[PDB]
């Protein structure tokens, strides 16, 4: 959604936050090898993960 | 000294994943936790978290005490179990509760609507099943002519009876007093967030995950003494109460759901200046352990503010809930962080409370005197122990406890109500002395000389030594042998007792029994009828094994 | 990282190493390219280190 | 050390050739069961139906040259007892012994009543009274005491289930009682089949300790282990894979209701037995190998049992590990124990637990929880703190006969290997299973190698000598051996003067690599073991 695509992306994370969980990026089979997570800080969220408290940040 | 307080002589408790207050210590010093959940094939999940559960709540003896099957039925569970629990509390402190009348009786209960089960009609049966009832069937079942009443605030019930318990022993309007707490719920299955109840069905205490508690289920018992009247009588002591105050948060915003800073602060305090015991002294406290945002910051406020207005200046102490373990009990709160202090005492560790990660931001715990406790440490002055409950209403209770530090032939009376009860009493006692490698017959055998009633069905055993008594035990259990050691035999002998019976004659005859130490015959006689067993510098009583109740079970339906 | 996963591939799994043995610089001692191709490495070593060592 | 000591084993299970084999699939969770397509051509026509077997191959096979026996004789013989004989020869000589140099040895052995006779087509007066006598139940432990000229007690025992555990009991209280120096227990099950109801599974699959538990199904198999005093064993620098502490037996009484019902009550009391006897104590017991029928009625008695006697001696808690053997193989019957004896004997030896398959989800019935027991579910590997752990079995006949049985942990430059057989292919064929043996095995010490062929392997007519310095060496005269005439090495081949290369005149002279081998003598070893032929005998 060009012109509300940051919209939409700030809105999912907004929301993440709110509930404290991590919403699962789909149409994932496996990785594309050509980033290396392995040594990538990231991995990718394939399903979720309900948070617990420890002030939380996400970027978009 | 200061030996103006009271000594608890004996507990008696169930709880859940403990049935008694042995294996609830190792449970909780080893981070163990009873709450159950169950995998979703069990007859809607929005957000449906699983129970914490006390096993047998059902399970009754009704013969015991003379009771119909029927009154059992009518009778409450906590009722039921009240009973069960200051019977046994008594025989863990090696008395037998007729021969000690002057015995208050505090119970605490939380009315489950349990009369509500029942079908019924202004002809029949009142069955007015009061909260004053349950501690009367209790003096009159055990036969105590102390002053018995039923006590209550929500959350801080236990700590009250310890309070009336306290002013009643200093008052010397009794010898001993018999304290209880029980919450048994009557609805069967499990809940929401959303104002309270955890997210999670854990209890996080002072977590940063806190976000609030799970109801439980429990009952005990304990029995006390004045100090000095145990030391002195040569009481058999678990721990120390220093000191117990009580008083109410008045209003304040948050008329009533709330945890008052400044109330919870008023009593520590107050306890403190009875006590006039300093604060460093105190190597762990066990706090309320709500498990929510809100409250356990109001804790460690209120309490570090009343350390604060002392040496202090040092994260030295000790600070944990067994709530995390159990859950929050209804009315049985108190009782189980009573317990888990004087065991603690007793055995000189701190246990661990489970379910934490890392510190809640908001305690600023490291400028506070408390450390939470992540682990099974061990310690080694006598050590204190301190121990907060808040009620619902606002009424809040603190108090303190205090470490209390340190032949031949033998002959034990066992007895019961049935031949099925004495069998598997001898499992118990004999499971019991599997458990430890060395311990004293001649305490073993004192304690069941006196301090165990004497009823109807009897085995006595006669034995030169421990493993020499654990044979003995192994065959009356498998009931068919020849084998000697001992004598079988039941209370039927009028012709022969009431008859015989020592008339004041038993004398320089069963006198000869003991002014010689002559065994057998007299475990022969005491197979029947009759025998003062008081004649031996005589030992300790000890904590052993108590009577195993049947259990059957009664419900409505 | 040959198709043996058998004894250990004892035979010896994991090997103790120094990268770059092969590196040098040859241009610092006057030496052909192809000089140093023909001079064992320990050699080669062993002259930076002398260098470095007195440095 | 007043128990004995595992010495020696040989078995064949389903999907097992030897004891090795066997131990590797257990580990990785295979499971031997059977199932057929609609590839059941054994005979045909029906459904409603488990086509699935716990078959072992190769019942058939048998090596009647090398005892001397005319293949008339072989197709007289049981396999049972034909296979307990293979097993006996080879358990000895997995201990690093020659048979009969070590005559004061007992043997008790077991075997089903398969009705091998009745397939044979006569009997009539005279012979035919010799298929009787090699019918007869003395008849196994008797041939083989015959055939490896062992002069101790032989005899037969059975209680059905229970009964390789009435060989190892009484083993025991023959080798404490002084009367023998070893003893040998075997036990087999092959049947005689080809021309859901009562506890028999559903689905042909033994789940064990699960919610959906129904009923067994059935197993062949033959086992026999060599046995010796422990004291014995480590002061004659035996080889031990495990020690057997002790074993209890006893019979249900007339309390349970019918003859096929378990008891509780019973089974309780030789578990209580073993525990008096041997003073161990049960917080010592990492495993337990149960009975582990995979029925609705018995799982639950077998653990209430157990929990009953452990509750006795110290406190709830979850520290034991319970399994059983039948959930990969099923239930083999008369050789039931042997094969729990081995599979524990093996788990011990190598310190690990092993899985219980076809397990997800627990028994509600069986109150697990509470117990001190929790089933295994995947191979976990025991500690190293303690170096003594202990294991127990139980086997609990329909007779109503109950065993049970505690185990526990026990921890130059020129060399001749002598190789003998009775032919030319089997010596041949002994070449490729020791190369094949060495191959694998890479850490594994010449010296007692040679030491355990010069000994306990008998010279038999065919020999082959060989002089080495290493292995490499000696796959490579091996290999080459193999193949049929190089010639190459130091090899020699034929059908008091101390230190020099005898082999040539050992190629058929004697020696007696005794005094070779001057004061210390290496260990003895397990190494592969005789290859016998494989040749089919069965009536038609």
């Amino acid at each position: 959604l060009d012109t509300a695509a940051g919209m939409a992306g700030c809105i999912k994370v907004v929301m993440s936050l709110y509930h404290q969980e991590i919403a699962p990026s789909i149409n994932y089979k496996e990785p594309n090898p050509n980033l290396h997570l392995e040594d990538s800080p990231f991995f990718v969220a394939e399903e979720k993960k309900e948070l617990t408290r420890e002030a939380h940040r996400m970027a978009l | 000294y200061y030996e103006d307080s009271l000594a608890v002589i004996g507990i008696s408790c169930e709880f859940p994943g403990a049935k008694d207050h042995y294996e609830f210590w190792n449970n909780i010093k080893e981070g163990k936790e009873s709450i159950t959940f169950f995998s979703k094939e069990e007859l809607h999940p929005g957000f449906v978290p699983a129970k914490s559960v006390l096993e047998g709540k059902e399970m009754f003896d009704p013969g015991f005490f003379g009771f119909s099957p029927k009154d059992a039925e009518y009778m409450d569970p906590q009722l039921r179990m009240l009973l069960l629990h200051s019977w046994k509390a008594i025989e863990d402190a090696g008395y037998i509760s007729k021969e000690i009348p002057e015995t208050s009786v505090y119970m605490s209960a939380s009315t489950n609507s349990y009369r509500s089960l029942l079908p019924e009609d202004g002809y029949v049966s009142w069955v007015l099943a009061q909260s004053g009832t349950i501690p009367t069937m209790i003096s009159h079942k055990l036969g105590l002519k102390g002053p018995s009443y039923f006590v209550h605030a929500n959350c801080s019930s236990s700590l009250i009876g310890l309070h009336s318990a306290f002013q009643s022993l200093q008052s010397g309007e009794a010898k001993y007093a018999l304290v209880g707490g029980a919450t048994l719920h009557t609805e069967s299955s499990v809940h929401q967030p959303g104002l309270n109840f955890s997210s999670d069905g854990h209890i996080k205490a002072f977590d940063a995950d806190a976000d609030g508690m799970i109801g439980g289920e429990g009952a005990g018992a304990v029995l006390l003494k004045k100090a000095s009247d145990a030391v002195k009588d040569g009481d058999h002591i678990y721990a120390l109460l220093r000191g117990i105050g009580v008083n109410n948060d008045g209003a304040d915003k948050v008329g009533f759901y709330a945890p008052s800073v400044k109330g919870q602060a008023e009593v520590i305090q107050k306890v403190i200046d009875q006590t006039g015991i300093h604060p460093e002294t105190i190597a762990y406290v066990e706090a309320h352990g709500t498990g929510t945002k809100l409250g356990d910051p109001i804790e460690l406020s209120a309490l570090q503010s009343v350390y604060g207005r002392y040496t202090d200046k040092k994260q030295y102490c000790g600070i944990g809930s067994v709530k995390t373990n159990l859950g929050h009990l209804d009315t049985a709160a108190g009782m189980a962080g009573c317990i888990k202090v004087v065991m603690s005492l007793y055995h000189q560790e701190i246990a661990p409370s489970i379910n934490y990660k890392e510190p809640n931001p908001n305690l600023h715990l490291e400028d506070s005197p408390f450390f939470v406790a992540e682990e099974k440490k061990e310690l080694t002055r006598a050590h204190r122990m301190a121990l907060s409950s808040f009620g619902l209403g606002g009424t809040n209770t603190h108090a303190i406890f205090e470490q209390y530090p340190d032949a031949g032939p033998f002959i034990i009376p066992l007895s019961a109500r049935k031949k099925d009860r004495l069998k598997e009493y001898a499992k118990q006692l004999l499971a019991f002395l599997e458990r430890k490698t060395d311990t004293d017959l001649a305490d073993l055998a004192y304690t069941f000389q006196v301090g165990r009633e004497a009823m109807e069905e009897r085995a006595a055993f006669i034995t030169s030594g421990t493993a020499e008594l654990k044979r003995q035990l192994a065959d009356f259990i498998n009931d068919k042998p020849a084998v000697t050691g001992c004598f079988r035999g039941e209370k039927q002998q009028a012709k022969d007792i009431a008859w015989l019976s020592d008339d004041d004659d038993s004398a320089e005859l069963i006198e000869k029994w003991l002014a010689k130490g002559k065994g057998p015959k007299l475990c022969e006689m005491w197979s029947k009828g009759v025998a003062i067993n008081w004649h031996k510098k005589h030992p300790k009583r000890i904590s052993l094994p108590v009577y195993p109740f049947a259990k059957e079970p009664y419900w409505p339906k | 990282e040959s198709g043996i996963s058998e004894e250990l591939a004892p035979g010896f799994p994991a090997k103790s190493v120094l990268e770059g043995k092969e590196m040098f610089d040859p241009g610092f001692f006057g030496f052909s390219p192809k000089d140093a191709e023909y001079m064992d490495p320990q050699l080669r070593m062993l002259l930076l280190h002398s260098w470095k060592a007195i440095e």
